[PDB]
């Protein structure tokens, strides 16, 4: 490819020039343990009855997350040092990394089952079984649906199956502009030479861009509200719609971009749009990895473990794979400890907005017109910043709204996410939670006391026995968040070496990152060393008062905000031509 | 290619965008820049619709109204 080039692909090709495909969209995930699957191959362990997994039977996962995740609603624990903020970003960042393909329900015409409405364990379906005495499907012949990943490779003859990642797994902003060049030029406002991103042409939010309409004949955000008839949203990542919270984040940076690509094209009138394209992506996707690394990260992992897992950054390494782990996809999935029951939304002077300042999740999913009728996305960023997240306590794990009633205003009944979890690390082959101790250096406990002692916990670890027998089964999501949180962290040590590596090698395999010798200028990064989140709200927002860095443990009005005017512009004077 | 997630279509390459109709407009309006429009067809040519009427038809076919 290129012997010498400037900006990366849309599709992560040749970022490492020895081996072009690493981080490119639409491969199979790397593997860092070898595949666990019931018959060694590809079947799921719980896929056929009566076969234990290292002697103990399979735990269905909606009974792991019954007796394991469920807990009251009302009693939920507040994050006192982390903003709801703190959770969306980690939804937003991981739809710049990984999306694992799923075959389409109408793929099942002519062939399979519908996995949407049968309970039949056939292929492309694995769904989750019901347990007696269910809180909420007290019909056992019922199920959740559940669609098994596309295999890698195609049928195929002995060959371990391993699932694809969709995007580009460098940090590179792959959710507002694509992972796809076709995607990626759809995305494009192609009438002009301003290097713009298409933006809705029937609707305004407060005289700022909103994302433009998707066109899906199943639309399921049209479903939310049938009067309102608004459609889902169109960004880079393909879940934009999936909450008003994660709109709001794509819509920012859709005007973050369009502003950059107007001040550019003043600064510098002779290029055409795509120069301005380019610049501005290039901006972007360096802002995106700076939140990243520098506000978000360390509240995730804690001092201790990023010190360990992301030590100072030196150059790129050549050798260094930057792809996606499969197990980082599930991994990942701690978020969803962070998740408030409710949207919250606050109007100018932070206070609760009407019509509905408090609304369930399980009316906000896929409910694009609110959005577009309900206020825009100022009401929804201030709620982001001014609401604490969800703490994660070994009680109490993920609140209901996900783990009962999961878009069950577009499905034929309330799904939980905590057991799709489960069986998605079992659709994905993973190894269980004593196979990722080990892997990263970590004791394995066999007994529950054991497990007692790792997690602090000796009730947890007790349940866990309970449902899994050993913890060599325990899925890796369930054993991941069950850990106690380290110092400073909101993860475990299990988990912040999962995440940390991860990250690692995206920094130090990413030809492009924003710190390496030639991407940018000297007064380039020092100029980019200035952004956060809070300016980006500012420069494209009718806010006014945002929080304070860090912006991710900001979260209380008034105490930890301050005023648009006192936080400082991006100042791209260098990114000026002769 | 269709991207799905639990059973619901997420995005469907294949459909034309609402958006898209915007560049129809562009391409007939007569005071309308001629390179601009020339770079229209292009993007819709390099979409598999090539004459005005493909472009149309397939906006059509994908669930607009087309009164153009
Ligand atoms: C679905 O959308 C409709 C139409 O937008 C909502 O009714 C509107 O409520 C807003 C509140 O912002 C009012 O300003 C409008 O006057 C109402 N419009 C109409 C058509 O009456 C309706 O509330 C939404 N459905 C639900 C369940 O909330
Ligand atoms: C110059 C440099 O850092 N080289 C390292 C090498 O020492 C290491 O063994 C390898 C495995 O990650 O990654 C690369
Ligand atoms: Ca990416
Ligand atoms: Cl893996
Ligand atoms: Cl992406
Ligand atoms: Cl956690």
């Amino acid at each position: 490819c290129p012997e010498q080039d400037k900006y990366r692909t849309i599709t992560g090709m040749c970022n490492n020039r020895r081996s072009p495909t690493l981080g490119a969209s639409n491969r199979a995930f790397v593997r860092w343990l070898p595949a666990e699957y019931e018959d060694g191959f590809s079947l799921p362990y719980g896929w056929t009855p009566g076969v234990k997994r290292n002697g103990f039977p399979v735990a269905l996962a909606r009974a792991v997350s019954n007796e394991i995740v469920r807990f009251p609603t009302d009693q939920l624990t507040p994050d006192q040092e982390r903003s709801l903020m703190f959770m969306q970003w980690g939804q937003l960042l991981d739809h710049d990394l990984d999306f694992t393909p799923e075959p389409a329900a109408r793929a099942s015409f002519v062939t399979g089952v519908n996995c949407e409405t049968s309970c039949v364990q056939q292929p492309p379906c694995f769904p989750l079984k019901i347990p007696p005495n269910d809180p909420r499907i007290k019909n056992q012949a019922d199920c959740i649906p559940f669609f098994r990943s596309c295999p890698a490779c195609p049928g195929s003859n002995i060959t371990i199956r391993n699932q694809i990642n969709a995007l580009t797994s460098f940090v590179d902003a792959s959710m507002v502009y694509g992972s796809e060049e076709p995607l990626a030029r759809n995305l494009r406002n192609m009438s002009n030479q301003l290097g713009l991103l298409a933006v809705n042409q029937r609707f305004q939010d407060n005289g700022r861009a909103l994302l433009p309409f998707d066109n899906l004949h199943d639309d399921p955000c049209l479903l939310t509200n049938r009067s309102a008839r608004i459609p889902c949203f169109l960004a880079g990542d393909t879940r934009s719609s999936e909450m008003p919270e994660l709109t709001s984040m794509h819509t920012l940076l859709l005007r973050e971009h369009n502003r950059l690509a107007t001040e550019l094209k003043s600064l510098n009138p002779r290029w055409d749009g795509e120069r301005l394209y380019q610049e501005a992506r290039k901006i972007v996707g360096a802002m995106v990895q700076i939140i990243t690394y520098r506000d978000y990260l360390p509240l995730v992992l804690g001092p201790t473990a990023m010190r360990k897992y992301l030590p100072t950054y030196r150059s790129y390494n050549d050798s260094v794979d930057p792809r996606i782990a499969n197990v980082f996809t599930n991994a990942f999935r701690y978020g969803h400890t962070l998740i408030q029951p409710f949207m919250f939304r606050l109007d100018n002077r932070y206070q609760p907005m009407e019509p509905n300042p408090r609304v369930p999740l399980s009316r906000v999913f896929f409910a694009s017109w609110r959005v577009v009728l309900e206020g825009g996305i100022d009401p929804i960023l201030r709620g982001l910043m001014a609401t604490p997240a969800k703490l994660n306590r070994q009680n109490q794990i993920a609140v209901d709204e996900i783990r009962e009633r999961l878009f069950e205003q577009v499905m034929r009944i309330g799904l939980d996410l905590p057991a799709l979890n489960m069986q998605r690390s079992r659709d994905h082959g993973l190894p269980g939670y004593n196979a990722w101790r080990r892997f990263c250096g970590l004791p394995q406990p066999e007994t529950v006391g054991q497990l007692g002692t790792v997690l602090r916990n000796l009730k947890l670890a007790r349940k866990l026995m309970e449902q899994y027998g050993t913890p060599n089964n325990i899925d890796i999501w369930m054993g991941g968040v069950s850990e106690p949180l380290k110092r400073k962290g909101r993860v475990g040590p299990l988990l912040a070496c999962i995440i940390g590596t991860q990250f690692r090698k995206l920094r130090d395999g990413d030809r492009f990152w924003w710190e390496n010798e030639g991407v940018f200028s000297m007064q380039q990064r020092q100029a980019l060393a200035q952004i956060s989140l809070p300016r980006i709200i500012c420069d494209n927002t009718g806010i006014t008062t945002v929080s304070k860095n860090n912006i991710f443990m900001s979260n209380s009005y008034p105490r930890d905000f301050v005023n648009c005017s006192t936080l400082p512009a991006l100042n791209l004077a260098s990114w000026r031509e002769a | 290619k269709v991207y799905s997630q639990n059973g619901l279509v997420l995005h469907d390459d294949a459909n034309f965008l609402e958006h898209e109709l915007s560049y129809i407009d562009v391409l007939l309006d007569k005071n309308a820049d001629q390179a601009t429009k020339d770079n229209l067809r292009s993007y819709f040519a390099d979409k598999g619709l090539h004459s005005i009427k493909d472009i149309i038809n397939k906006a059509k076919q994908d669930g607009f109204d087309v009164s153009k």
